[PDB]
């Protein structure tokens, strides 16, 4: 087998049927990011004479 | 089904990629003011 994205020479068999040199790959992500933020704040002041 | 049914007579080789990307965002604010202020006073004063 002639060398194809590989090393020097391949051999292969008659059981075999083909060897492919296609080199194909793929990918895929999801990222995500979020925050959640609360702030409650309360007063109060009385003054009786 | 082992060696098909066409051959490759004449045509091309080559490279060939894709990208495909997708952002979102979202900003969300909310504030909050309430005062109230109550002040009563009163007086009286009699002499005989
Ligand atoms: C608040 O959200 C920002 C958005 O990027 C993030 O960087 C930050 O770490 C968050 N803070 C928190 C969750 O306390």
């Amino acid at each position: 087998v002639f060398s194809g994205d590989g090393k020097d020479f391949y051999r292969l068999s008659g059981n075999v049927l083909s060897y492919t040199f296609q080199v194909k790959i793929n990918n895929d992500f999801n990222y995500e990011f979020y925050n959640s933020t609360w702030s409650y704040v309360k007063h109060t002041s009385t003054e009786h004479t | 089904d082992d060696f098909g049914t066409h051959y490759f007579t004449s045509g091309s080789l080559g490279g060939v990629y894709d990208l495909l990307y997708q952002f979102s965002s979202e900003e969300l604010k909310n504030s909050g003011l309430t005062e109230e202020e109550a002040k009563h006073c009163v007086r009286i004063e009699t002499k005989k």
